[PDB]
């Protein structure tokens, strides 16, 4: 026979192993493949689809109310309307998004994001907003004259109901990490803020309060790395009727 | 030039002048079942214009506290016209669907409706271990209402429902949504009375609002089956 | 390495790098001029 | 358009834009399309030759992980006067009992895959003498077929059923179950009823159930009792996946349905998936120096 | 100039030199250059064909050694009333705890390598019956992610985490962890602070931490207690190394910093690294015949 | 012809007539970040002569019991001129450094100074388990002083510090040391306010000595950043 | 299947083994290599860099004082100034050098060394030294007339502040051994001595005491062999905060 | 021998005999004539 | 500003160039020294060592 020797690793069960194994049903003919719509072959196809941010993640916000931001006419200029933390790993407006949920199966991430905001006021509502991305390092800007030193888009409400704020991949390292320390230099993405640029100006017959819906997607320059168990699901017990599978 | 749209199927036609570039689900178009995918060997009946035509459902009223509406396909159509008659007389069916959802209001109204086609929308029940029964799921032409549209009545999320084929009716922008659905099933054909391939969900993400004097704002669903085939002819189930 | 007679016995197939994200991100038929869509 | 993507896309340099008629940052969400705004069109960019691989988010990699699907502890002893798994158990195979694998599979509507099954077996002396090297039989029985009702039953002769005999001492037992659905894909979710009447189960197509796993200890009982725990691990492979879905947000309640309750408070509550902050203007982990 | 060096250099014969203008033994240390004086230029030499290989001082050979990085002893018993590793431990992976590997890696500023991890497990009966062949689970959890807090916790189902199941009886478990830094090299030393505020750790870039190693015994507890010791060995491979450093001279104090005290007296004292001799004219091991 | 040297950067120039053949660290020269190594996609600002110019630090006095001096880069420059302003307004920076160290004395003076650029000089504290804090490390323009220069304040050794890019100022021989530093980091760019790529160390290996009537003998550090790039523009941190 | 048999060695864990092993993270894409300055691919590149000898390893010598040798004007001719043991393995002036520390990771060594001495007196200081290498066999020379029968360099203090004494590889065997017995014929390298050749002659205004700094490097004919644990580092306890890695 | 699908799984790479000691021993740009440097 | 660091050596002299640094093509020799069309700026000498 063949002289052989076993090595460290022999007989271990690695859950990520990649081996052929013994077919239990010899000569089994699987059912022939049928064309099914919507095949997904890389999960980065899923993160490129935009999905709703929960920007209004506040008490007194219940259910679907959390998925929209109310905007009102103001009587002071240059006001802050909302800000959005860019921490995917801790709990924020990005976590229960397509990009957020899939990315939390990974530890490392890179690439640009895009935020899309649809104005859902009346046709007769007019206004301009400034949507600012601040690279990390300082506090989140609270005044309009500080925030738009950063990356920003001035949005006019018009026939096109939506804009895109690109959050460009702005990072010293190739990847950022989904670690729990949000203030880490390998984690923190910075901030997104929205200020009034002019004002929400509406009819007496339009609603004086209008709603924005925020979306986020990854771009196709996005990559994910180092697969891990998602912290978005867990059990402390057996699920109901799991015992009946043994009876 | 993508705001106006005419849809002609059979003897039915729909015009809108406030569309917003119709959705073809997963970039697909409905087709008949090809020979290299077929299973049932009997020659199918393909009624074409008798069944592939727009059927308008009962309109629902959009109000301030509306949670949303759902209709299951083909269940909503299984008692309507020659489609319903072919469904009752055949064990097997196959079709796509052209869904057109209509909601207009004034230029002083606001509101956003998520119009999403959900494949295999297996519903969960709230706060119980008991699975939803037959009457909970199979509502017919009337359809149902979302209990918890924020989790899509299945413990997932409305916020990620844009992964499904969808459009929006933003009352400022458009008054209609159009979704073209292919056959979406693990099997090439299916028994129409016990399985629903698609669920049309229509969900108030931004509620109706105005300070004008109010009107009834209804939401109207027109659904055209597309490329209808039926196999396994026998007596009607009814 | 796969010395079994049934092809499903093989190790995992991790070389399909084909993607079509436009069936999820752009499922319209009017390809949107990157220009207003409306 | 379908193309081969091995790395994340490069960035091209861009310059100042001031053109009438062209507003690439404006979009129409109502069409259902994701925004096509490139970073080159939104900001002034550099040239980046991006070499970041995409292979770890391939659906095959994302789902070809051995995940726990079944964990049964049973007593190995003389069972003349017990009421309980008497040196064997049956398990109706499902992917629904352990929520890490379940949520990953429920990212998709349809899955086609072969299932590499790995069986880990461990023994403890009941409350010491040593651990015996017991022989086990895991027998694959199709769904609804006749399963053994005794340790010593003549059903275990296994004339046509696949059975695997394996030790405790040896490397876990491992076989591959083929994709065995009567359809071209499993239905991960099933908006339907399995029977032609109306008493049948909602959400459960039995076409997607692999079978019954019938696991005994082959050995006669020892004079002392042991507790034997059998862990079953499934790794999907040769995976095709269709129609992605919103991830599960609320905790699972049952293996039989998608029923939901949510946690008592945020996070992952019925009225609040994301945990609260004080206001929409409140930055929760603000850097203050 | 870069060249391929497989053997130490030869010597050429040289003759008498008496040339004005040419002083190859004189140098200028101030430029920072090492002296370029050849032996041929300093003494009269012979021809030597040198065949001495240089391969054992290749950086790959110098660092691809399996070195102990972690040694945890824990009790394997019923833990209902203990205060301590209750049949499992977590270990934040680091290269700082065992000074032979640490000093070798700290010869360099930047290292890029894959890490072959070998896990040796040994068992002793608490103070005899025999040693059980227990099954262990080593689960790789990324840095800061959720680690199990129980032996029996549902975190061990390991739906996406890499886990290795292995015996005591079998050859140690062995896997390879890839080079996983978010940078192109690990920072062996880090002259900086990890956070955007000023409370963060000095010297610790968490970009260079591999992860958490979560190791349990899979078996239920036996009626008697055992002490289980788990040894983890790391071997770097496919190594690139940059910017060599002065070797550590004083004893290490912490794994968290480069803090120093030195020994009480020479050798390796703060005021005296080399042990003393009586004078600069004293030859310490002088041959006297 | 390697004793005399002029260094012209921007509006700044330095002449010496007692150099000793400048050090290029690891045989490298500073360059801008190439496209095949870049990460941050925004177009960087490259201020060139506004930032790539000699900045002279505060001189330190060389005395009999001096232990040595250190400055961390870019920390010593982060409040100086347009370099400091670009650093404060950008998340990311990248540069090399041209370091020129000046110390003259008489032909009757003696003394040797080790002028060494230490990459990632992670400092240790003496006789404690507590890591050095922020104020211990980040001294700014003033720099710090060696506590134990014999072990380089990190438990290693001064004697082996010639493995790093270095020159000597031997007062008999030369009056200046010049070290050219490339970008030296694991990442292509870095946040300037929390990380120091290089530490200039200047260490009295042979102390100052004369029997002439004494003078103040200062040591002067001039540092020119080279090939400055900045990414991630926003408001100033200050 | 294949008839096989296991051999002596099967299942052993050799710490110097060289095998492929199971990748724990399938399809992991490592970060792309970036050019970093100062790559080292063979440790013999490090030993060729000169570094300071601790020749003044005496009591009353504190810290950096140990790294220089004070030289004074004398009134007797031909005097010894210092000697240097060439024992790398035991503790001497060569141990905490670049060549010394790296070599102590090895057992066997071969090849020439070089000692470089920088005179750090004033410009006005003059003098000549003789730097002598004595091959082993006898006692270290204590008089100048004995020492320079061996290998030597006469150094004039001038514009060039430094000389190099080559210690040529002078050995019966291909390698010497780093064993603890310093008087062994396979270990002992001999001696380096420095004598006054003339005298240190300085100004009244220069310092009457001047300093030499000694450096040592290996040449590129140097080789090291038989890797071993370095005796320059050890622990009897766990280091501080090593337990917190488990908590 | 390496039957794994990931290249980092390979055994150690001990064949890189390229050296450039002059980036450590001679990091000036005036290559020193072996003649006084000064 | 614009500067030269001068080492006293064998060369006994340095040159500080005052480059033509002006918004206008010419400056004016008018009596108002603080005028924007007149003032050239300043030359200062500091100890470097």
């Amino acid at each position: 026979g063949v002289p052989t020797y076993l090595l460290p690793g022999s007989g271990q069960f690695l859950t990520t192993d990649d081996h052929s194994s013994a077919p239990a049903l010899p000569c089994f003919n699987p059912t022939p493949e049928m064309h099914i719509p919507g095949q997904v072959r890389n999960m980065l196809e899923v993160v490129q689809v935009e999905s709703m941010m929960e920007i209004n993640n506040t008490e007194s916000a219940v259910g679907m109310e959390r998925l929209k931001v109310d905007i009102s006419a103001l009587t002071d200029v240059d006001q802050l309307l909302f800000n959005i933390p860019l921490d995917i790993q801790l709990d924020g407006p990005l976590r229960n998004t397509l990009v957020g949920n899939i990315s939390r199966y990974y530890t490392h991430w890179s690439g640009s994001l895009e935020m899309t905001f649809m104005f859902c006021g009346s046709f007769m509502a007019a206004g301009k907003l400034i949507l600012c991305y601040t690279p990390p390092g300082g506090s989140c800007p609270t005044t309009r004259e500080t925030a738009m030193l950063g990356t920003h888009i001035v949005w006019d409400f018009g026939l096109q109901s939506s804009v895109t704020l690109i959050i460009p991949w702005i990072s010293g390292s190739h990847y950022r990490m989904f670690n729990n320390d949000a203030k880490s230099t390998n984690a923190n993405v910075g901030y997104v803020t929205c200020f009034m640029q002019t004002n929400l100006i509406v009819p007496s017959e339009s609603s004086d309060t209008c709603s924005l819906i925020g979306f986020i997607a990854a771009k196709d320059d996005f990559s994910l790395r180092l697969m891990r168990d998602s912290p978005d699901i867990g059990q402390l017990d057996h699920l109901h009727a799991a015992e009946a599978a043994y009876q | 030039s993508d705001r106006v749209l005419q849809l002609k199927l059979g003897n039915s036609a729909i015009v809108t002048q406030e569309a917003a570039n119709y959705c073809c689900a997963y970039g697909e178009w409905p087709n008949y079942l090809p020979d290299h995918e077929a299973v049932a060997i009997d020659k199918p009946t393909q009624p074409e214009t008798a069944t592939d035509r727009f059927y308008t459902l009962k309109s629902v009223k959009w109000e301030t506290g509306s949670t949303g509406w759902w209709w299951k396909l083909p269940d909503a159509l299984n008692n309507i016209g020659m489609f319903g008659q072919n469904v009752q007389h055949h064990y097997l069916y196959r079709s796509g669907f052209l869904i057109h959802v209509q909601c207009n209001a004034t230029k002083f109204h606001q509101g956003a409706l998520l119009v999403v086609a959900i494949p295999e929308h297996q519903r969960g029940a709230h706060n119980t271990n008991t699975s939803p029964g037959f009457d909970d799921i199979m509502k017919g032409e009337e359809g149902g209402t979302f209990n918890h549209p924020y989790v899509l009545d299945d413990g997932t999320s409305l916020a990620c429902a844009t992964i499904f084929p969808h459009q929006w009716i933003n009352l400022r922008t458009n008054n209609s949504a159009t979704i073209v659905l292919p056959w979406m099933n693990a099997a090439p054909m299916d028994f129409p009375l016990r399985h629903n391939q698609w669920t049309l969900a229509i969900i108030p993400v931004v509620p109706l609002g105005t300070r004008t004097t109010s009107s009834m704002v209804p939401i109207t669903v027109s659904i055209a089956p597309m490329c209808c085939e039926f196999n396994g002819l026998r007596h009607a189930i009814t | 390495i796969n010395f079994y007679k049934d092809s499903y016995a093989a190790s995992a197939s991790k070389q399909d790098f084909s993607q079509d994200p436009s069936k999820f991100t752009e499922p319209v038929v009017e390809g949107l001029k990157a220009a207003p869509v409306l | 358009i379908e193309s081969i993507i091995k790395t994340a896309t490069d960035t091209v340099k861009s310059e100042i834009n001031a053109e009438l008629g062209v507003v690439p940052s404006l979009n129409a969400v109502e069409t259902g399309a994701t925004s096509n705004t490139e970073p080159e069109e939104a900001i002034q960019t550099r040239t980046v030759i991006n070499q970041h691989g995409v292979s770890e988010t391939l659906v095959e990699n994302f789902l070809s992980r051995a995940a726990l699907v079944s964990k049964r502890s049973f007593e190995y002893k003389d069972h003349t006067s017990s009421t309980a798994d008497k040196n064997f158990f049956k398990w109706t195979i499902n992917t629904r009992s352990f929520v890490q694998l379940r949520r990953k599979l429920e990212l998709f509507t349809y899955l086609r895959f072969d299932a590499e099954i790995t069986i880990l077996t461990t023994v403890a002396v009941n409350g010491y003498v040593g651990l015996p090297d017991l022989t086990l039989q895991a027998m694959f029985v199709p769904t609804g077929a006749l399963t053994p009702e005794k340790q010593d039953s003549f059903h275990w002769q296994s004339g046509s059923n696949a059975s695997v005999f394996f030790k405790i001492s040896d490397p876990p037992a491992r076989i591959t179950i083929p994709f065995m659905c009567i359809n071209s894909a499993y239905s991960v979710f099933y908006d339907g009823f399995a029977g032609f009447e109306k008493n049948g189960l909602y959400g459960i197509n039995p076409a997607d159930t692999i079978g019954n796993l019938c696991v005994r200890i082959v050995n006669e009982h020892q004079p002392v009792g042991f507790t034997v725990t059998v862990r079953v691990y499934m790794k999907p492979k040769h995976i095709k996946a269709w129609a992605p879905r919103p991830p599960r947000t609320l905790p699972y309640m049952s293996i039989a349905n998608a029923n939901y309750k949510g946690k008592e408070r945020a996070p992952n509550a019925l009225s609040a998936i994301i945990g609260n902050r004080d206001s929409v203007k409140t930055m929760p982990h603000n850097i203050v120096n």
